[PDB]
RNA sequence: UAUCUGGUUGAUCCUGCCAGUAGUCAUAUGCUUGUCUCAAAGAUUAAGCCAUGCAUGUCUAAGUAUAAGCAAUUUAUACAGUGAAACUGCGAAUGGCUCAUUAAAUCAGUUAUCGUUUAUUUGAUAGUUCCUUUACUACAUGGAUAUCUGUGGUAAUUCUAGAGCUAAUACAUGCUUAAAAUCUCGACCCUUUGGAAGAGAUGUAUUUAUUAGAUAAAAAAUCAAUGUCUUCGGACUCCUUGAUGAUUCAUAAUAACUUUUCGAAUCGCAUGGCCUUGUGCUGGCGAUGGUUCAUUCAAAUUUCUGCCCUAUCAACUUUCGAUGGUAGGAUAGUGGCCUACCAUGGUUUCAACGGGUAACGGGGAAUAAGGGUUCGAUUCCGGAGAGGGAGCCUGAGAAACGGCU
RNA sequence: CAGCCGCGGUAAUUCCAGCUCCAGUAGCGUAUAUUAAAGUUGUUGCAGUUAAAAAGCUCGUAGUUGAACUUUGGGUCUGGUUGUCCGGUCGGUUUUUCAACCGGAUCUUUCCUUCUGGCUAACCUGUACUCCUUGUGGGUGCAGGCGAACCAGGACUUUUACUUUGAAAAAAUUAGAGUGUUCAAAGCAGGCGAAAGCUCGAAUAUAUUAGCAUGGAAUAAUGGAAUAGGACGUUUGGUUCUA
RNA sequence: CGGCACCUUACGAGAAAUCAAAGUCUUUGGGUUCUGGGGGGAGUAUGGUCGCAAGGCUGAAACUUAAAGGAAUUGACGGAA
RNA sequence: CCGUCGCUAGUACCGAUUGAAUGGCUUAGUGAGGCCUCAGGAUUUGCUUAGAGAAGGGGGCAACUCCAUCUCAGAGCGAAGAAUCUGGUCAAACUUGGUCAUUUAGAGGAACUAAAAGUCGUAACAAGGUUUCCGUAGGUGAACCUGCGGAAGGAUCAUUA
C-alpha cells in the first residue's frame, strides 16, 4: 500500500551512516547496505534491488529481529508500511474441558521488500519497539499468490 | 513533571488508563534547549547516573564536514537555513540536528589552501611536487563551489546540539544537498 | 522499589544454603561480587552452618578479621561474600583446603581438597571480546575476566586460572565426549560425558549428556560446565561422582549400609 | 476416609424447597477455664484523627584533630598519644507498615535490552597533558570555610548575623617520562627507473563524517592508469581480517572540534639497594580515588498467554494523539513519550467501549471421592501509598514524604 | 421453648425448678458468612406432555457441529522383562527348556528430507596369501570403493491442533522419605568413637493454563497438478544475471 | 416408499396418567438452539426500546412465606349420567 | 373460598421542594510552587609589575648585592557566585458554571405484605347452579360481566347407512 514515490518528505531519507560517495563512480551510485537477519530467513531480492529507506525495515535498516518470531493471517493492509496480523488460537477452560476461539491482533511493520494483501498468511519476527503497537516486523510472506495467476477457470 | 510515561495515551483502542501511581523520575523528560545562534552558551544538566549532558544554548561554530575530501574544521555558522520537522524553527532562527545551515566556509577555504592549494570562488620547490601528485582527484559539485565562493556553505548538522553540546555537522553534497537546495527555493 | 534491596528473607533465601526455616527473620544476603546471588555461597553460611567452625555470626566474623580464610588466593572480610561454584576457600589455621562443588541433590558439599590441587581453579568461559587498545579478553562465568587468551579458547570452554598469579595454565574445548559438570536446575550436580548439542537459534543450546551408569539427561548451554576428558577430571569430585541415583537405589544403600 | 434425615398428605409417590447435619490458621460473641509446647492478634468501620516518647546515623594502624579536653610520658624544635566539635566521605531510596487506588493495569510464568543506566562488586587497564627544541613551578601550589572563641537578635523553632584566627583525599589550581612508526609540509638535480636533506601533526574522552572490520570455486584475453626484481627474453610468486541466529556489532584507523573529562601536589605501617660518599639516585606492605570494558547488585522497558460481575453498557477512539508514517525534540535509552507535516486509520458480539466491585495480583487458604466451589487485608514474591493532589533538590538509585516547595 | 416439626387452652415427657440422665469435654454454645450435603447451577451431572421450563411459526450472520475415501497386511532376523527350569549357589545370584509383553532393523510394487563436502567406522573387497590342528578358526595390509559412525553448510520445508518424554513452573505451603521434640503439633536435625577424633543427613513428588524441546502420525482440520503457467532432467535454445 | 392415526408386554420410560416415544440415561457423552431453578411480591417498580394508542419486547429488588404445585388413592360430595 | 371497602404495623415505589451532601469527570477563568530558560551581578577572590612608607624588605652605601618585598588608589583580565528576574513547562488548587455516580431529608401520593375472630357481595371449585380458561376490547361496586376469536386442563376420545 502507498510506496512508489521513493525520496517524498519534508526531509530527504538515506541509509544513515551509509555513503553514495560523488567520487567514485559506480553504476549503482547509491550503495545499497543491506542486513542478513538469520534465524533461516532470506533477504528478499526486493529489498537487496530496489530503492526505499525504512529505518524500521528488518532488511535495509536499524531494526534487529530477536525474541519471538510469530506468523499469522493477515487482516488489515490499510494504513502505511504496517499491517494488522490476527493470530488466531485456542484457549482451555478446564471447569468444562473444552476450548474458545480466541483473537489477539498484532499490528506489525512491513517492509516494501514484500507485497501484503488482505488474507495473506505472514511470518513475522519480533524486534525494537518501532512505534506505540508496532513491536514486530515481516520477514516472510507465505501465502504470496493465494490462487492469484489462477484466477479464471475458462479454458 | 513532563513524562515520558505510556501510562497515559488512552490505549491502543481508546480505554481511559486510570492514572496508575504518580509518575517517576525515571519516565522524565526535560524542557527543550532549542539553541539559536547568538554567542556560545552551554549549560550541562545531571542525567541518570549523573552523567552530564550539554545542553547547547544560542551556539555559534562547530565541524562541518567534507566527504570527498574527508576534513573538518573549526568553522563557524551563519543562520538556520530549511529544517525539515518544521519552519517555525526558522522564522525563530533554532539551529537542531538535520536543519540545514549555511557555513562561514572561510577555515574550509584556508584548509583547502594547504591541502590542494587551487582556491575556489571563480613558493617553495618540493611542495610544488606534492601539490602536482595531488589536486584533479575532487572537482566538487558547482553548488558546494558557489557556497565556498560566497561564505556560506550549505551543511545539515547530525549532532544533537541538546544532548551533545556541540553543534557538529555536515557539508551538503550529491542528490541529498540537491534536494535540501530545491526545499530551500520552494520555501522561498 | 526506589533503588536496590538490601535484605534477604530467611524463607526467600535460596534453598541451597540449607537454612533452618525458623532460627531469626532474616538470612545473609549475599552482597555484590563474583557469583550471582542464587547460584552463590555466602561466607556466613559456609562457616556456620555446614563446617560449624563458628557456633553463631558474630564468630564467623571474628574469624573473618583474624584472616585466616581466603577465597581464591585473596583474604576477604565479608561475611556474605559470595563464594560460588568452583571457588577454592582456604582457611590457614586446620589447613582445611576447600573447593566448593555441589552435592548431588543440588546444595554446595563440604570437599576437603588437598593443598597441591588447591592452588588453581577452574572456570568457565562467558565471553570473548577486545577491549581497549585492540586486546583480546576472556571472560569467566566464575568472576574473573583474564586479558590476553589463546586465540582458541572460544565461548563456553573452560580454563584452568592459577588463582595465585590469575593467569591461564591450559583449557579445554568444549566438544562431543569431554567430560562435564552440571550447574543449573534439576540435574544440577551431575557429571556426565556430552553426546549431542542441539544448536537453536537464539532459544538456549540444549546438550545431551550421558553419565557413567549410561543414564541421559539434557541441559542448557549456560547450566553445563567442562570438567575433563571421560575418565580424567581436572578436578577432585566428591563422593558420589556426579551420579545421582534414584531414590529406591539411594533408600536400599541407606538399609544396606548398617555398620553400628 | 463418594452417607442423608423432619416438614404440604386423610394416606401415596414425586417437583420442590425450607429445616437439620459436618467443616472453616472465618470473624464476632456467651458461658466457663488447672498444666505442657505452639502461638495469630485496629485488615473488615474511617488510606479517620493524633498529645508524649522512641524507630538512622556513622570513624578505623590507615581524612582533618595545638578541644586553652582527657590524660601523660622518657619520637616531635613542621607534625606523631587520645579525641568533643565541625567540614569531606558514605548512609539515610533498605527495612517496617498499610491495601486507598488499580480490571489487560497490577500480577503469574515466559522472552528480549542488537533498546538502555547501573554508587556498590570483584576482574581490568592510561610513557604522547609539551606545541619549535639556547636560560622553564618543585624534596610538595593557593585562599577560603567550619569547630572554637567572641560581638548578638528573638515571644518563639533541631533559628543562625558579625569579627578573630584554623585545617583537609574540602575545593580549586598544577609538575615530570621518550624511542619508534605513520600522516601533512619541503634547499634541488637531470632529462629519467625520476629522488630525497629536512619542518609540522598523531593520548583519552567529544562529534559528525569517512575507511577497514573480508571470505561459494578454479583459468584467461587485453584496453587505460605503470609498480618491484631485472640473471634487460621479461617475471610478478609467498599478498590481511573477531563474534553472533543476525548488525551501521566488537574494534581499529583517517579528519577535525572540545567553554579539553581523565592523566595519584592522598593517609597507616615498615624503613631496603648501589655508592658516581651526595644525603645522591633509587625500591616494600598497603589505602582511596580515577577511564571506558567486564561482573555483581540491580534498572527501566519489552514478547507471548492468562483476570471477578454487568447488554437495565453496541458502539468506542479520533476538536484537546486516536492508529500509522516521515522528520525533529526530548530521554539513560526504545517508542505519539512530545513537536511539525501528511495519511485515515485503530478496537469490537472470539463482547470493544462503558458501569460495578463491601477487587491490590500471585504464592496460597477452607472445603475435600472425581469435577469442583468459595476466600486470599495478612509472615514469601511483586505492585502501589505515606492526609490529598501537585512540583522538585540531593543523589548511582527518590518524583523520597521519620527530604524540601 | 421451639433452626424446622412444633409444644401451652387444669392429666405439659417440649415452659420454670430438684433428682436422675444424655452428648461433648477444657471446652461447649449462639450469630452471621461460606464449603460440604446441593445431580437445589448439572463439563463430569439436572430438568422443560402435565410439577418452574420448547421462543406462535419459519428465515438467518456469528458461533457450535458435520457422511465415508488415500500404507493395509505378511515374512526375516535382532535388543530387552518378568513369570518359569534347578537354586548352577554363600535369605540372596546365572543360564537354559520356555513365555507373554515392549521395542529395533529390514524385505515385501515401498524411502526415513535431499545434496555440496568433510573420516568413509567397516570390509562388498583382494593386493603378498598364510602366523598355522589335516581347516576359510585367525590379520600385518592398501589403488577402485559399501557412508549413517558422526559433523557443517546449503536447499526449502503444507500448516496446525492432539498427545510423548524432557528442560524450565522461587522458598514456605501441600503430598512425602529419614529421625525418640519423653509423645505429638513440630523441627532439620542428628549419630558414633579412643568417647584424644570420626560420621550420616538435610531427599523425592506434584503444580497440568502459556512459551521452549523432542518423539509419535491415529484422530480432527488444513494444504497441493484440472486455462496444468504442473513435476522431474542427457533437455537443447535462449533470456536476466551474479561474480 | 410417504403425512394430519389402535393392542399387548414392556425387557426400554416414566412420580403416575401413560409413552412405540415422553425409549436406546448413575450400563450417565449422536449434533444443536432455546428456556427453568420454592412459592408470592411481579410480568409489577424502574429504566431502555417498540408503538397512534391500547399495549409489546425487555425486566428488579425490598419485603414476605412453609409450603405452591404435580400425579394419582380412598373417601365425602355434585341442581352429572 | 374470592374480591372491594375498614383497623393496626412494616417494606419499598413515585414525588414538589428550583432540595441537601460526597466523590469522579469537566467548560471558562484564574493560577501557587519548583525545573529549565532570558537576563541579573549582592559578594569572593586569582594573574597583571600597578607607586609606596619598607632600615641586610634576595647574601654589606646603590633600578633593596630589591625577596610570593610593606601593601592599599590600581585598573585590565578572568573563575565562582545569592536575592532579583524574561519566557516556557509541569501543574496543585481556587472561582463560577456543567455533568455522571452514590447517598440522603422529603409534604403528599399510590402500592404491597402481615395479622384469628370487621362490611357488601358468592367470582372459582360439583354442568359451583350462565361449563372453565386464554387473548382482546368495552363496561361496571366488588368479585366480575359481555363482544369477538381461540382453547379444553370439558360437562363429549361415540351415530352408524
Ligand atoms: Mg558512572
Ligand atoms: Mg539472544
Ligand atoms: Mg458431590
Ligand atoms: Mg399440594
Ligand atoms: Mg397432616
Ligand atoms: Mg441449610
Ligand atoms: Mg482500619
Ligand atoms: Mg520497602
Ligand atoms: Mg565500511
Ligand atoms: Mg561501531
Ligand atoms: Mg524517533
Ligand atoms: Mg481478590
Ligand atoms: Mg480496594
Ligand atoms: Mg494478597
Ligand atoms: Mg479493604
Ligand atoms: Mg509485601
Ligand atoms: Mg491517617
Ligand atoms: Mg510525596
Ligand atoms: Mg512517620
Ligand atoms: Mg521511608
Ligand atoms: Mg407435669
Ligand atoms: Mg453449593
Ligand atoms: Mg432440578
Ligand atoms: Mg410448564
Ligand atoms: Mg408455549
Ligand atoms: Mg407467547
Ligand atoms: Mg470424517
Ligand atoms: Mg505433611
Ligand atoms: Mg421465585
Ligand atoms: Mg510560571
Ligand atoms: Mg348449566
Ligand atoms: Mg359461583
Ligand atoms: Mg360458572
Ligand atoms: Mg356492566
Amino acid at each position: 500500500s502507498t510506496e512508489l514515490t521513493v525520496q517524498s518528505e519534508r526531509a530527504f531519507q538515506k541509509q544513515p551512516h551509509i555513503f553514495t560517495n560523488p567520487k567514485a563512480k559506480a553504476n549503482r551510485k547509491t550503495k545499497r547496505w543491506y542486513k542478513n537477519v538469520g534465524l533461516g530467513f532470506k533477504t528478499p531480492k526486493t529489498a537487496i534491488e530496489g530503492s526505499y529507506i525504512d529505518k524500521k525495515c528488518p532488511f535495509t535498516g536499524l531494526v534487529s529481529i530477536r525474541g519471538k518470531i510469530l506468523t499469522g493471517t493477515v487482516v488489515s493492509t490499510r494504513m502505511h508500511r504496517t499491517i494488522v496480523i490476527r493470530r488466531d488460537y485456542l484457549h482451555y477452560v478446564p471447569k468444562y474441558n473444552r476450548y474458545e476461539k480466541r483473537h489477539k491482533n498484532v499490528p506489525a511493520h512491513v517492509s516494501p521488500a514484500f507485497r501484503v494483501q488482505v488474507g495473506d498468511i505472514v511470518t513475522v519476527g519480533q524486534c525494537r519497539p518501532i512505534s506505540k503497537t508496532v513491536r514486530f516486523n515481516v520477514l516472510k510472506v507465505a501465502s504470496a499468490t493465494g490462487k492469484a495467476n489462477k484466477q479464471f477457470a475458462k479454458f | 513533571g513532563i513524562s515520558r510515561d505510556s501510562r497515559h495515551k488512552r490505549a491502543a483502542t481508546g480505554a481511559k488508563r486510570a492514572q496508575f501511581r504518580k509518575k517517576r523520575k525515571f519516565e522524565l523528560g526535560r524542557q527543550a534547549a532549542n539553541t539559536k545562534i547568538g554567542t556560545k552558551r552551554i549549560h550541562p544538566v545531571r542525567t541518570r547516573g549523573g552523567n552530564q549532558k550539554f545542553r547547547a544554548l544560542r551556539i555559534e561554530t562547530g565541524n562541518f564536514s567534507w566527504a570527498s575530501e574527508g576534513v573538518a574544521r573549526k568553522t563557524r555558522i551563519t543562520g538556520v537555513v530549511y529544517h525539515p520537522s518544521n519552519n517555525e524553527l526558522v522564522r525563530t532562527n533554532t539551529l537542531t540536528k538535520a536543519a540545514i545551515v549555511q557555513i562561514d566556509a572561510t577555515p574550509f577555504r584556508q584548509w583547502y589552501e594547504s591541502h590542494y592549494g587551487q582556491s575556489l570562488g571563480k613558493t617553495s620547490k618540493n611542495t610544488e611536487r606534492k601539490w602536482a601528485a595531488r589536486a584533479a582527484e575532487a572537482k566538487i559539485e558547482h553548488a558546494v563551489d558557489s557556497q565556498f565562493g560566497a561564505g556560506r556553505l550549505y551543511a545539515a548538522i547530525s549532532s544533537r546540539p541538546g544532548q551533545s553540546g556541540r553543534c557538529d555537522g555536515y557539508i551538503l553534497e550529491g542528490e541529498e544537498l540537491a534536494f535540501y537546495l530545491r526545499r530551500l527555493t520552494a520555501k522561498k | 522499589a526506589r533503588g536496590p534491596k538490601k535484605h534477604l528473607k530467611r524463607l526467600a533465601a535460596p534453598h541451597h544454603w540449607m537454612l533452618d526455616k525458623l532460627s531469626g527473620c532474616y538470612a545473609p544476603r549475599p552482597s555484590a561480587g563474583p557469583h550471582k546471588l542464587r547460584e552463590s555461597l555466602p561466607l556466613i553460611v559456609f562457616l556456620r552452618n555446614r563446617l560449624k567452625y563458628a557456633l553463631n555470626g558474630r564468630e564467623v566474623k571474628a574469624i573473618l578479621m583474624q584472616r585466616h580464610v581466603k577465597v581464591d588466593g585473596k583474604v576477604r572480610t565479608d561475611t556474605t561474600f559470595p563464594a560460588g561454584f568452583m571457588d577454592v576457600i582456604t582457611l590457614e589455621a586446620t589447613n582445611e583446603n576447600f573447593r566448593l562443588v555441589y552435592d548431588v541433590k543440588g546444595r554446595f558439599a563440604v570437599h576437603r581438597i588437598t593443598d597441591e590441587e588447591a592452588s588453581y581453579k577452574l572456570a568457565k568461559v562467558k565471553k570473548v571480546q577486545l577491549g581497549k587498545k585492540g586486546i583480546p579478553y576472556v571472560v569467566t562465568h566464575d568472576g574473573r575476566t583474564i586479558r590476553y587468551p589463546d586465540p582458541n579458547i572460544k565461548v563456553n570452554d573452560t580454563v584452568k586460572v592459577d588463582l595465585a598469579t590469575g593467569t591461564i595454565t591450559d583449557f579445554i574445548k568444549f566438544d562431543t565426549g569431554k567430560l562435564v559438570y552440571v550447574t543449573g536446575g534439576r540435574n544440577l550436580g551431575r557429571v556426565g560425558t556430552i553426546v549431542h548439542r542441539e544448536r537453536h537459534e537464539g532459544g538456549f543450546d540444549l546438550v545431551h549428556i550421558k553419565d557413567s551408569l549410561e543414564n541421559t539427561f539434557v541441559t542448557r548451554l549456560n547450566n553445563v560446565f567442562v570438567i575433563g576428558e571421560p575418565g580424567r577430571p581436572w578436578i577432585s569430585l566428591p563422593k558420589g561422582k556426579g551420579i545421582k541415583l534414584t531414590i529406591s537405589e539411594e533408600r536400599d544403600r541407606r538399609r544396606a549400609q548398617h555398620g553400628l
